[PDB]
RNA sequence: UUAUUGGAGGUAGAGCACUGUUUGGACGAGGGGCCGUUACCGAAUUCAGACAAACUCCGAAUGCCAAUUAAUUUAACUUGGGAGUCAGAACAUGGGUGAUAAGGUCCGUGUUCGAAAGGGAAACAGCCCAGACCACCAGCUAAGGUCCCAAAAUAUAUGUUAAGUGGAAAAGGAUGUGGCGUUGCCCAGACAACUAGGAUGUUGGCUUAGAAGCAGCCAUCAUUUAAAGAGUGCGUAAUAGCUCACUAGUCGAGUGACACUGCGCCGAAAAUGUACCGGGGCUAAACAUAUUACCGAAGCUGUGGAUUGUCCUUUG
RNA sequence: CUGGGGCGGUCGCCUCCUAAAAGGUAACGGAGGCGCUCAAAGGUUCCCUCAGAAUGGUUGGAAAUCAUUCAUAGAGUGUAA
RNA sequence: UUGGCACCUCGAUGUCGGCUCAUCGCAUCCUGGGGCUGUAGUCGGUCCCAAGGGUUGGGCUGUUCGCCCAUUAAAGCGGUA
RNA sequence: CUGGUGACUAUAGCAAGGAGGUCACACCUGUUCCCAUGCCGAACACAGAAGUUAAGCUCCUUAGCGUCGAUGGUAGUCGAACUUACGUUCCGCUAGAGUAGAACGUUGCCAGG
C-alpha cells in the first residue's frame, strides 16, 4: 500500500503530468489515495513526482 | 530591387507507415506509402503501381529484416 | 585569407554554437599550441591578422599550423532595407570555435618564443587562450 | 611499479563526478587471466607511476586480494581541465 | 495515464565509407629546363588532422503507431438543435529570418494572459505560487520571506568579502585576498639588503662614416678565478662613465616558480532630482554551506450555510 | 499577396532542405523542376551486366574501335530532386 | 545620426528655420589646478581634475549647416516632443 | 564423407598457402542430329569419353583485408530544480569512435558412399 498525496498545483504543469495526476485518483491540491503497489502505479508516480508525496 | 527566385514548394504526400506492427488489417489496407521500395512486400502483401505496400489477406501486420541491409511486411492469418 | 575555393551552398543556416569542441583538441604537428577556452565565431580576417602576428613575432624560425579553417559562409542585408524579400549576399567566411579546439600550432622555437608568439596571436582573437604543450 | 585501486559498484553521474573531483580516475581492468572489474584509482599515484614505468610499462595493480600485471591500454583525458578521466587497464598474460 | 512487448523513422551526437569543403607530411607513371636526377609531378597511392540544413559507414533520448495485454482512471464515439471564433500577447525552449539586433518577424513544443480574482516579483495582462459557491476577529502551508517601514530569526554552526561588492557590462590590466595541489633553494647559511670584486686575449668578426659588451647580422670561444655574459640596463657620434648578471663576506630563517580554483578591484561618461537595494538603514541586515523555528494566499483544514449531482436509502 | 502603399517579384503542379528520427508544420526562407515524352522508351518470354583504370595495338591522339586483368557500383535508369 | 520594428496617438500627439524664455549633462571652448613632453624661454602637444561663471557682431542663403568679413579669454558639444 | 536443394544480418566473405580425381563435378573431343552466334560450336545446344587434375570445384591452415564486437568511460538527451550563464545541478536512458575479444560458418530435407 502507498498513500500518495498531490502536494503541488497542477496550475502551469504541462497537460501530460495533469492527465498521470488524474489517473492517479488525485482531485484538489493536497487530495491523497491509497493505492496497491506494482510498477504500473510506480511509472505515474515517477512520471509526476515532482507534485506528488509518497508514503508507505 | 530585391525579389527571392525561391518560394516554390509541393503539396507533402503523406508517405510512410499506415499501420503498426502487430496490429490486425482486413485485406486491402494500405500498410506502408514510400517511393521505390524502401521496404519491401512479404508474405500476403502486394506493391501497388507506385509503390504503396497494401495487405492481401486479413492479419496480423509484421515488419521484419529482408537480408542483411533491406526490410519488408508481411501480413499472416490470425489462427 | 583563407575561404573555400567553392561551396555547394552559398547561403547557408549559421552553425551552433553551443557545446564543447567536438575534434581537433590536442596538438597534433607542433610541439605547441594555441587552444580556446570561450566560443566564438572566428573569421577568416581574424586569423590573417593572428598568423602574422605570431609568425613575424617568430621570424620564420620556426613552422606554424593553422588548424582552424572558415568553411562556412555568412550574408548580410544591404545597408538600410526593411526585413525580407530573401536573404542577403555572402559577407564573410568564418570557422566555429568552442572551448578545447587548437587554433594554432608552433615547432621549431623555445618554448619561450613560442607563448610570446601564441600571446601576440591570441590578442588579435575573439576568444580567451590558453597556452598548451604535446600532451603524454 | 605498483599502485592499488579499489573496487566499484554501479555508479550514477554524480557518483563520478564526485570520484573525479576527490582526485580519482575511474578505471577498467580487462584482459587475460581477469574477468572485466570497474576500479578507482588515484590520479597522482598514477601519474608517478607511469611517469617511473613509461607509457608502455607494466604496473602491479592491486584490484581487490588480487595483483594483476596490467598495462595501459588506454585512457581518457580532458585537456581544458588537464585532468586524466578514464583508464583502461590491459591485464598482459604470462 | 502508466508498466511490459513489438514496430515504423535518420533528428541530437558522432563519423568521413559516399558527395562536397580542407591543413601538414610521405611517395611519385611519366614526361619536360637538366646532365639522367635539387622546378611541375599538375596523375595515382598513402600517413596524420579537420568541416556540412539540403554529406552519412553509424546513431540515441524523446515523440509516434499498436497489443484477445495488466494497474489506476473517466472518459470516448454517433446523430440531431444552437453557437461564437478566423487581429492573438508575453515567457521558456527547438529552429528559419534579421545582425547568435528588437517589447522584431515566421513555424514547432509547453505554460500563462486572453476569459483568472487571491499571495510574491516596490509599482508591473503574459514571470513565480495558486484557480475565489457564501460566511468566521479559527488552524496548516506555497512562492516569497523574518533589523525598522512590514507579519515572522538582530536564529544556530563554520567559512568568504572590505568592494556598500552585495544593490548593472567586455576585451584586457593588477604583489587584493582565501583554498587545494606540484615543485626549485635553504642553518654545508637560502631570498632581500649592505661591503668588495665584476678581470685578460678584446675595440670578438662583418658591416658602417663611427659600431669599442650594449644600431644591425655571424659566432658566443679561451686564460686567472673565491666569480665575472664576447655582456642586463642607463650613457656616448664612437669612446668614456654608472650599473647588472656572477662570486666572496656581514646577517640569520625561511624563500621562489607553476597549475586548478572561491570572493573581490580597475576598465565604467548624459541630460528636471538622490535616482542601477522600493525607503530607512546594513560590514551583516552581504555571500557560501548545513540545521532548527516561525511568518506568509480567496491553496488546504475547521465550523455554519446555499444550490446541483451521485450513493446508501421512506426517515435523513 | 506585400514587414505601410506604390514599383519590383509572386499566384497552379512536382522534388529536396528548413521540419525539432511517425504524419503535419510558416516567412517576399534556401535550391531546382512541370504545362511533356515514348508505337516503344508499353506487355511478355528468354538472355545479358556497368563506369573507370592499367597494360598491349594503325590511321587513333589523353579520350573513337580491339584484347586481358583489375574494377560493387562511383554507370545506367526519357525528363528536376 | 542614417536606419530597423510598427508598441501609444489617425471621434487630430501642428511639421522646418528663426524670435522670446530658458533649463540640464559633461564626453570642457575660455578661465582655475595638475602629470608627461621629442617642456631652453615665449609658445605648444597630450592626458588627468574641474560644470562656478563666461562662451560676439555682420555678408549669402527659408534655411539648419556651411563658407566668408571683423572680432574675442573663448567664440564648446549635446538632452529637454 | 560427397552431391542436389533450402534456411540463416559475411562470425558465412576476400587473400595467401597446401591436398584430391573406379565413382561423381569439371576441364575435355567433336558439330551428324534438335538448337545457336548482330561475326565466332567462345557461349547456348546436342553427340561423346581419348586425355588431365592444370584450372574450376571440394577439403585443410591462418586473423593480412573485410565482417562481428563487449565492459568501462564520454557525447547527446526525457523529466526535475536552479538559472539567462555559448549555462549549472540531480535522476533515468544512453551512443558514435576506440579497446579487449569473436570469427576462415551453423544448420533442415533428399540420394549416394
Ligand atoms: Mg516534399
Ligand atoms: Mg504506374
Ligand atoms: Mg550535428
Ligand atoms: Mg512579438
Ligand atoms: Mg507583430
Ligand atoms: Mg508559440
Ligand atoms: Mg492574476
Ligand atoms: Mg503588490
Ligand atoms: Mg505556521
Ligand atoms: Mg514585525
Ligand atoms: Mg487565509
Ligand atoms: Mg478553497
Ligand atoms: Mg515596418
Ligand atoms: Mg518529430
Ligand atoms: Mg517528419
Ligand atoms: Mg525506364
Ligand atoms: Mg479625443
Ligand atoms: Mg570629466
Ligand atoms: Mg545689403
Ligand atoms: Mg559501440
Amino acid at each position: 500500500k502507498l498513500q500518495i498525496t498531490l502536494t503541488r498545483s497542477v496550475i502551469g504543469r504541462p497537460e501530460t503530468q495533469r492527465k498521470t495526476v488524474e489517473a492517479l485518483g488525485l482531485k484538489k491540491t493536497n487530495s491523497s489515495v491509497v493505492v496497491e503497489d506494482n510498477p504500473a502505479i510506480r511509472g505515474q508516480i515517477n512520471k509526476v513526482k515532482h507534485l506528488v508525496t509518497v508514503e508507505e | 530591387v530585391s525579389s527571392t527566385k525561391n518560394g516554390r514548394d509541393s503539396e507533402s504526400k503523406r508517405l510512410g507507415a499506415k499501420r503498426a506492427d502487430g496490429q490486425f488489417v482486413t485485406g486491402g489496407s494500405i500498410l506502408y506509402r514510400q517511393r521505390g521500395t524502401k521496404i519491401y512486400p512479404g508474405e500476403n502483401v502486394g506493391r501497388g503501381g507506385d509503390d504503396t505496400l497494401f495487405a492481401k489477406i486479413d492479419g496480423v501486420v509484421k515488419f521484419e529484416r529482408k537480408g542483411r541491409d533491406k526490410k519488408q511486411v508481411s501480413v499472416y492469418a490470425v489462427a | 585569407m583563407l575561404l573555400p575555393k567553392r561551396v555547394k551552398y552559398r547561403r547557408q543556416h549559421r552553425p551552433k554554437t553551443t557545446g564543447r569542441s567536438k575534434g581537433g583538441n590536442y596538438v597534433t604537428f607542433g610541439e605547441f599550441g594555441l587552444q580556446a577556452t570561450t566560443t566564438s565565431w572566428i573569421t577568416s580576417r581574424q586569423i590573417e591578422s593572428a598568423r602574422i602576428a605570431m609568425t613575424r613575432y617568430m621570424k620564420r624560425g620556426g613552422k606554424v599550423w593553422i588548424k582552424i579553417f572558415p568553411h562556412t559562409p555568412y550574408t548580410k542585408k544591404p545597408l538600410e532595407v526593411r526585413m525580407g524579400a530573401g536573404k542577403g549576399a555572402v559577407e564573410g567566411w568564418i570557422a566555429v570555435v568552442k572551448p578545447g579546439r587548437i587554433l594554432f600550432e608552433v615547432a621549431g622555437v623555445s618554448e619561450e618564443v613560442a607563448r610570446e608568439a601564441l600571446r601576440l596571436a591570441s590578442h588579435k582573437l575573439p576568444v580567451k587562450t590558453k597556452f598548451v604543450k604535446r600532451e603524454e | 611499479s605498483l599502485k592499488s585501486i579499489i573496487r566499484q559498484g554501479k555508479q550514477t553521474r554524480s557518483d563520478l563526478k564526485q570520484l573525479r573531483k576527490s582526485g580519482k580516475v575511474p578505471a577498467v581492468v580487462y584482459g587475460y587471466g581477469t574477468k572485466n572489474v570497474s576500479v578507482k584509482v588515484d590520479e597522482v599515484e598514477f601519474i608517478k607511476v607511469i611517469r617511473e614505468v613509461g607509457r608502455n610499462g607494466v604496473i602491479e595493480l592491486g584490484v581487490g586480494s588480487k595483483t594483476i600485471k596490467v598495462m595501459v591500454a588506454d585512457y581518457q583525458f580532458d585537456p581544458l581541465k588537464n585532468q586524466i578521466t578514464h583508464i583502461d587497464f590491459l591485464a598482459i598474460n604470462m
